[PDB]
């Protein structure tokens, strides 16, 4: 009897049992509707400091693998599940998932009413809980550290997140066949872009790739001068974790970008701060967007998009500058998904794109930073 | 777009009746595109020749034809209704063949009718295999390596070529129909020759075998500005080579890796966008190597089906009803999710919180001889389903639902039998209905996941879950009742065991578990099923129970209950018939005010549409379930007569346990159920009965059954007609009740109702096959169509005087039997039977919502229904037998039940009526050629009639010896034919030539039957119509003097001519 046990801001108790490391985890709470895709999840960035409870009952019927892997590692604080399976059973599977989280460090919980949680959240909103797994759980003391946490509004998680030194990424896609590819040698990409690490995903680099795209990843807070300087055929605002607000950092840069007729491709993060410095306002939602089943439509050619959302907050489109037109919507809540600069070379989308081998705006990113060489 | 305005009136297909393969889900689909397209002002228009369907009921739609669904037919409603457009994707493949030969024959040109949610072309591409396989090769994706054959020599160079075993799959069919695994050259010849001849295309697709790679589909929905879901993926849990309705199969997907998946998603996508689907749904089914990934696209059909109607229910997502919208010029984007209160748009993928698992229902036991292993050819007659928040529990739950008898993974061999471990072996390795069981004793009987996997191909993630359900059970065994502490029990209910089966572990009765839970307050809780993870509220009730902390029933302390009890999944004998009353009554209560509840579990129905009732639980129909409900809905009344035998059996014992139940008491249900308190009462009421004796021994029955006389049907404690003593015996080696066989008498059946002040003779029906051809296998007519006013006078008094006598309070079914002007009792059923809804539709009166209403309290007189009806028309009622689903079989009638289905025929005379059911049914029979005439000895008499009519008719006449020389003395002289031993050419010969038109081949004698049987498949196997029964070829006779296609009637018509 390994037990583990969880507890909300609010004093909801969930008993189950461990079956990540021995220890306490704290963070925001949050609900992820996707049944498939749970290891990327976990080692996604914009989970840093939030405890991830999954809707889809069978959590790691597939194990684990590193080509699942989205980051350098695991980001989320902790992980609530119904039920661990007794296998694993992928031929792709190199690890299952309790020795993951294990090896990871992680703090995890299943055995427990995903449901009852969702509801809860869903109805009341996000939470701030505990997690505590190990000999004796103590129910007052996880509500403490519960109650305790500091909070994400206005937590500027992307600093945490980025990169210490600038680097190159030259790498695509994964493949059936092939697997994930070797690198890419410079010569064999047109493009340079310059991606701001705001605690970016894996797949959506490989994909800039795919796309002739040479990366160079910096860290958050490089400067747009530090950038400029480098002759970038475009400029990339990743996705990442946290408020995008307090990052007065980048916003500062990203204006700087948008004086000039450089491109500027914001995805998720990204989206709110190109947003920000452009006048615009960022908001909290009541629980976010957290799943692969959301309807996205783009209002320009109507048509819907069944899309792929691990956000937070959200860009107020009510505050939006004129300089602002509104390229998508989400046909669950009306949100704003994407926006476009009527006057620049700038536009995001918040949610995150995937290869087929989205493609649209990235594609658009593309022409956009042709049309800009070609000038 | 918003809706079309080109078009007013649409067309709906039905799929006609309900056969293996292609069952109830089409009239679950058909529903829904009819309440549909109604909801959006269309002028609608359907014809199905099931009568038991709610489709069908008159006020579902504008124009309804309950006739033939022949082109020709179909052909004279269009002419008849000028529909704009016709919807041929809700009824099966009847409905794409029908809408195809229509298209062929020109009658939609010729009409200006629009074929809407799927083209003519698109449906081609996808059931044409050979262009199906083109399309994916143009796509890129992966098929097995194949070859088409459109004649024999063909096929045998693609099975040169692929080798064997090889999967045959023939053009323009289903379910496997005219398919399967070829093992060897003979079997291959064999199943080819088969499909070649089912194909409506007469042409084979042949495959190299994927057999053990896993199987998966997905449900995909697309509208016209190609906006494109997945409502819903499933992984099947036997795998490739059993067809996937023969397979256990659960949702969504459990092991494929996310990229495995999407790979997935993409692809049927893109099956959808080539093959040319634009506006509505489909279903692509998939082959994965569990190897290395390696997929390959096996299929795709253009249109509902039975995964989409388990889609639909394991979603909450109503597959045909947006279908119908988009066929209409609907967008995804424009329509709002259906269960989340409108509050999102149907423009998105479900999600779901839970494990959804159906499991197939067959009825291997009526078919003797049959092949009984699973392969490629669908055998199953129903599913169940079943929702469970963990596999472990959906699978259990889904089990104990089956109406098998089983509590979960009750044993089938003994621990102690030193052969067991091979028998085991054998059922893993050859799959049959009962596998599932196997597997769990392989486990008992030491052997690994590691060993069942091999001999099964069953993913591992699967076996390991049964396997720790084992070793659960051992502990059981081994702590016993006091080891039933609250923990342990509810580890238990979570993996969701069976009180029963815990009690059978434990040793104890299966209430004292229920008291234990009592005790330790462990009571399940409920779900609702949502399509999205519970990322939105839904102001729907549709519920399902587990053993978690949350409640979501909330049920009401406002009004009046009322619950109705399923049926679980569909049987033979336990059909489409029982569940329409369900929804009837379930309809009928609530608009007259009352909250209505549902209980059933099988996903194909009509019941288990969320719209059905305001209150739905998909559950097992047992006694545990129906109390865990109870419990807290506290409801006024339960009805228990509606869903057939299932609920019909725990009557006792929920009454037992305090349940409200409502109408015809479960002692009076009783008092007719048992046979010594039957007799008895028809002794007190002065009734006529059969001579009857319990025999113990065999001597002792060979007495008393010189007593009660031959010959004799012999009735256990599989039914058997004995002609005299050394039969007697000869069936007590080989098998108790007995009862005098009443010969060369007529069969009526007769549905009445009762609300203890009145009786209300629904119908009484006269069978065309005489009483020793089950009541469920014969033909009938509404009005009878031979006997007098006088005899029918008697019945009906009798029916009153049971009633009355039996305290029934809502429906009843008589059956008598006619001989010599005198009519016997044959038995009563307290409860609804399968005839009502035919009755209904022949009369014009819902018997069902009547009866509902009596035994919720509303009297006949009350509510105006007191008179019987007797229709200007006569409605016919013809069957369709599963026969050709198992060669095997000699397909011949007797007093068990074999027939899956029915249709109806209406007419003017009783000739065509009859002639309509008979091409209803799906008869060859031909208006011209030879006969074949074969018949027993007490039909030499009237056959000689038979041989004149036949002769008018115009046809040429064959007999064998016997046969022959009977009619020679009456001055017929047929061509004499030779039986089989006799010489050649013989009948199989002639049969086999094509060198007859009709049938007619009569027996009596259990080895004189055995040795006829030749005759019969020859028959079968050639499409040549036969009839096995004298009155039945009489009827048939009749019918050669009408013209089926001559007039149709909607039912609104036929009900306005009812004064
Ligand atoms: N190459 C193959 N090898 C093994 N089994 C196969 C192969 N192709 C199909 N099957 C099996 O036969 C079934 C029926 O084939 P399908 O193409 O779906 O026919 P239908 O249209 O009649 O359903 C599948 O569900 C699967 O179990
Ligand atoms: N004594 C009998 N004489 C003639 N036919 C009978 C007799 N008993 C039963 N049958 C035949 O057997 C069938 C089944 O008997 P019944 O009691 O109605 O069985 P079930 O319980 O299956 O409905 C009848 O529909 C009828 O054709
Ligand atoms: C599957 C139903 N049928 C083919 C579509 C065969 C009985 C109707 C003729
Ligand atoms: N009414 C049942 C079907 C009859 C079949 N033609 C037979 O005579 O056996
Ligand atoms: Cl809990
Ligand atoms: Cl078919
Ligand atoms: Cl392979
Ligand atoms: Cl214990
Ligand atoms: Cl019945
Ligand atoms: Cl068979
Ligand atoms: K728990
Ligand atoms: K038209
Ligand atoms: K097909
Ligand atoms: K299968
Ligand atoms: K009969
Ligand atoms: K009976
Ligand atoms: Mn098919
Ligand atoms: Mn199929
Ligand atoms: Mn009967």
């Amino acid at each position: 009897i390994k037990s583990a046990l969880l507890v909300l801001e609010d004093g909801t108790q969930f008993h189950g049992r461990a079956i990540g490391a021995t220890g306490s985890a704290v963070g925001e709470v949050v609900f992820n509707t996707s049944m498939t895709g749970y290891q990327e999840i976990l080692t996604d960035p914009s989970y840093s400091r939030q405890i991830v409870t999954l809707t889809y009952p069978h959590i790691g019927n597939v194990g684990t693998n590193d080509a699942d892997e989205e980051s350098s590692q695991v980001h989320a604080q902790g992980l609530v599940i119904r039920d661990l399976p007794l296998i694993a059973s992928n031929f792709r599977n190199t690890e299952d998932l309790s020795s993951y989280l294990k090896r990871h460090n992680i703090v995890a919980i299943a055995d427990i009413d995903t449901r009852k949680l969702t509801r809860l959240l869903r109805e009341k909103g996000a939470q701030n809980g505990c997690i505590i797994a190990g000999d004796n759980p103590d129910a007052a003391l996880a509500l403490e550290k519960a109650r305790a946490f500091p909070g994400l509004n206005g937590m500027d998680l992307a600093k945490e997140v980025t990169t210490a030194e600038a680097y190159s990424w030259t790498q695509g896609s994964w493949t059936l066949t092939g697997g994930l590819p070797q690198a890419k040698k410079e010569d064999e990409l047109p493009f340079h872009v310059v991606a701001y690490d705001f605690g970016a995903k894996r797949n959506i680099l490989r994909m800039l790739v795919d796309r002739g795209c040479r990366l160079t990843i910096v860290p958050a807070q490089t400067s747009a001068e530090d950038v400029l300087k480098m002759n970038p055929d475009g400029i990339f605002l990743s996705n990442g974790p946290g408020d995008p607000a307090p990052c007065d950092y980048a916003i500062t840069a990203i204006q700087k970008f948008l004086e000039t007729d450089i491109p500027v491709f914001g995805i998720c993060l990204g989206h709110q701060l190109l947003a920000l410095a452009s006048g615009a306002k960022t908001v909290k939602m009541k629980f976010g967007h957290h799943g692969g089943n959301h309807p996205v439509k783009d209002v320009e050619k109507n048509v819907v998009m069944i899309t792929a959302q691990n956000h937070g907050f959200a860009v107020d489109e009510a505050t939006l500058p004129a300089n602002l037109r509104v390229t998508h919507k989400s046909l669950f809540d009306g949100t704003l998904q994407g926006i476009h600069r009527t006057d620049k070379p700038a536009f995001s989308f918040q949610g995150h794109p995937e290869a087929s081998p989205a493609a649209p705006l990235f594609d658009h990113f593309i022409e956009l930073i042709e049309q800009y060489r070609k000038t | 777009m918003p809706k079309r305005t080109d078009i007013k009136s649409i067309l709906i297909l039905g799929a006609g009746p309900i056969v293996i393969g292609q069952a109830c889900e089409f009239d679950y689909s058909g529903a829904q595109a009819c309440k549909a397209l109604r909801e959006e002002g269309y002028r609608v228009i359907n014809v199905n020749s099931n009568p038991a369907t709610i489709m069908t009921d008159p006020e579902m739609a504008d124009a309804t034809y309950i006739e033939p669904i022949h082109w020709e037919v179909v052909r004279k409603i269009i002419e008849k209704e000028r529909p704009d457009a016709v919807l041929p994707t809700m009824g099966g493949q009847t409905a794409l063949n029908c809408a195809l030969e229509l298209e062929r024959q020109g009658v939609l040109e010729e009409f200006g009718v629009t074929m809407i949610g799927a083209t003519a072309d698109a449906i081609d591409k996808a059931e044409d295999r050979r262009r199906f396989d083109v399309a994916m090769k143009k796509i890129g994706l992966e098929t097995a390596r194949s070859g088409i054959a459109h004649t024999m020599e063909e096929a045998l160079a693609v099975a040169a070529d692929v080798g064997f075993p090889c999967i045959i799959r023939p053009s323009f069919t289903m379910g496997g129909s005219g398919g399967g695994i070829a093992y060897n050259r003979e079997e291959f010849e064999e199943i080819c020759a088969r499909g070649l001849d089912l194909s409506p295309t007469k042409e084979l697709l042949i495959d190299e075998s994927l057999i053990g790679w896993k199987e998966y589909e997905m449900e995909v929905v697309r509208d016209k500005n190609d906006n494109c879901i997945i409502v819903c993926s499933i992984e099947n849990f036997d795998a490739m080579g059993i067809h996937t309705g023969d397979s256990i199969t659960v949702a969504p997907a459990q092991t494929l890796t996310d990229k495995e998946y999407q790979i997935m998603r993409n692809a049927s996508m893109a099956v959808l966008r080539e093959i040319g689907v634009e506006t509505g749904g489909s279903n692509v089914q998939f082959a994965v190597n569990p190897k290395n990934g390696r997929l390959i696209v096996i299929e795709m059909n253009p249109r509902v089906s039975r995964s989409s109607a388990l889609a639909s229910k394991a979603t909450g997502f109503p597959i045909a009803k947006v279908a119908a919208k988009l066929a209409v010029g609907y967008t995804l984007d424009e329509l709002m999710n259906d269960i989340t209160g409108g509050r999102t748009p149907a423009s998105f993928e479900p999600s779901i919180d839970y494990v959804v698992t159906k499991i197939p229902r067959f009825n291997f036991e009526k078919f003797a001889g049959a092949n009984d292993r699973l392969t490629t050819q669908m055998k199953s007659v129903g599913e169940v389903m079943a929702i469970g928040r963990t596999q472990q529990e959906s699978l259990q739950k889904a089990l104990r639902g089956l109406e098998v008898g089983a509590t979960g993974f009750d044993p089938k061999v003994s621990l102690d039998d030193p052969e067991a471990l091979t028998k085991i072996r054998r059922e893993l390795k050859d799959a049959g209905a009962d596998r599932i069981w196997y597997i769990a004793d392989a486990f008992r009987a030491g052997l690994s996941v590691d060993g069942v996997f091999n001999l099964t191909n069953i993913d591992r993630w699967f076996l390991v879950q049964i396997e720790e359900l084992v070793r659960l059970e051992e502990k059981v065994a081994e702590v016993g009742i006091t080891g039933l502490n609250a923990d342990f029990l509810r580890q238990l209910k979570r993996k969701g065991f069976a009180d029963a089966r815990l009690a059978k572990l434990a040793g104890v009765r299966e209430a004292e578990i229920r008291k234990l839970r009592d005790q330790y307050d462990l009571h399940p809780v409920y779900k609702r099923v949502d399509t999205c993870a519970a990322e939105f509220a839904t102001d729907t009730a549709y519920m399902y129970s587990t053993y978690e902390e949350e409640c979501e029933a909330n049920p009401s302390t406002d009004r009046e209950k009322i619950m109705v009890l399923g049926g679980g999944p569909n049987r033979i004998g336990q059909g489409i018939e029982f569940d329409y009353c369900c929804v009837h009554a379930s309809l009928a209560l609530r608009e007259d005010g009352y909250e209505t509840i549902m209980v059933n579990c099988n996903p194909e129905t009509v019941s288990t549409d969320y719209d059905t009732s305001d209150r739905l639980y998909f559950e097992p129909v047992t006694l545990e379930d129906v109390l865990e409900i109870v419990r807290i809905e506290k409801p006024k009344g339960v009805i228990v007569q509606y869903g057939g035998q299932t609920p019909l059996k725990l009557a006792r014992a929920l009454e037992a346990a305090g349940v409200p139940v409502i109408g015809t008491s479960p002692d009076a249900i009783d008092r007719a159920e048992d046979r010594e308190r039957f007799q008895h009462a028809v002794e007190r009421l002065k009734l006529k009965q059969p001579a009857n004796a319990t025999v113990t021994a065999i001597e002792m029955a060979v007495e008393k059954a010189k007593e009660i006389g031959y010959p004799l049907v012999v009735r256990p404690s599989a039914m058997e007609i004995v002609y005299d003593e050394a039969d007697l015996r000869r069936y007590f080696q080989t098998a108790v009740l007995l009862d005098h066989f009443l010969d060369d008498a007529v069969e009526v059946d007769v549905d009445a109702i009762c609300d203890g002040e009145m009786v209300l003779i629904g119908g009484i029906m006269e069978h065309i096959e005489q009483a020793g051809v089950h009541s469920g296998d014969s033909a009938c007519s509404l009005p009878a169509y031979t006997l007098s006013q006088e005899i029918q006078d008697v019945m009906r008094q009798q029916v009153q005087k049971l009633a009355f006598e039996l305290q029934v309070r809502g429906l009843m079914n008589v059956q008598f039997a006619v001989k010599n002007n005198e009519v016997y009792l044959i038995e009563v059923n307290p409860r609804a039977a399968r005839t009502v809804p035919f009755v209904s539709k022949a009369t014009g009166v819902p018997l069902a919502k009547v009866a509902a209403r009596v035994m919720a309290g509303k009297s006949l007189a009350e509510q105006g229904v007191t008179k019987e009806v007797i229709p200007p028309y006569y409605s016919v009622k013809e069957v369709v037998l599963p026969f050709n689903k198992f060669p095997g079989v000699d397909p011949l009638l007797g007093p068990e039940m074999r027939s899956t289905g029915e249709v109806m025929g209406v007419g003017r005379t009783f000739a065509e009526a009859f002639a309509k059911a008979q091409l209803g049914s799906n008869s060859t029979m031909k208006k011209h050629g030879r006969a074949l005439l074969s018949v027993r000895e007490g039909d030499k008499e009237r056959v000689v009639d038979l041989a004149a009519k036949l002769l008018k008719q115009g046809f040429e006449l064959d007999a064998t010896h016997g046969t022959a020389i009977v009619l020679g003395e009456a001055g017929i002289n047929p061509r004499l034919v030779n039986k089989v031993h006799e010489g050649r050419p013989h009948i199989q010969d002639r049969i086999k030539n094509g060198e007859y038109t009709y049938i007619i081949n009569t027996t009596s004698g259990r080895r004189a039957i055995e040795d006829s049987r030749v005759i019969r498949r020859s028959a079968l196997q050639y499409k040549v119509h036969y009839d096995t029964t004298l009155n039945g070829g009489f009827a048939t006779a009749m019918a050669l003097n009408a013209d089926a296609t001559e007039k149709v009637i909607s039912v609104q018509e036929m009900h306005a001519q009812i004064k």
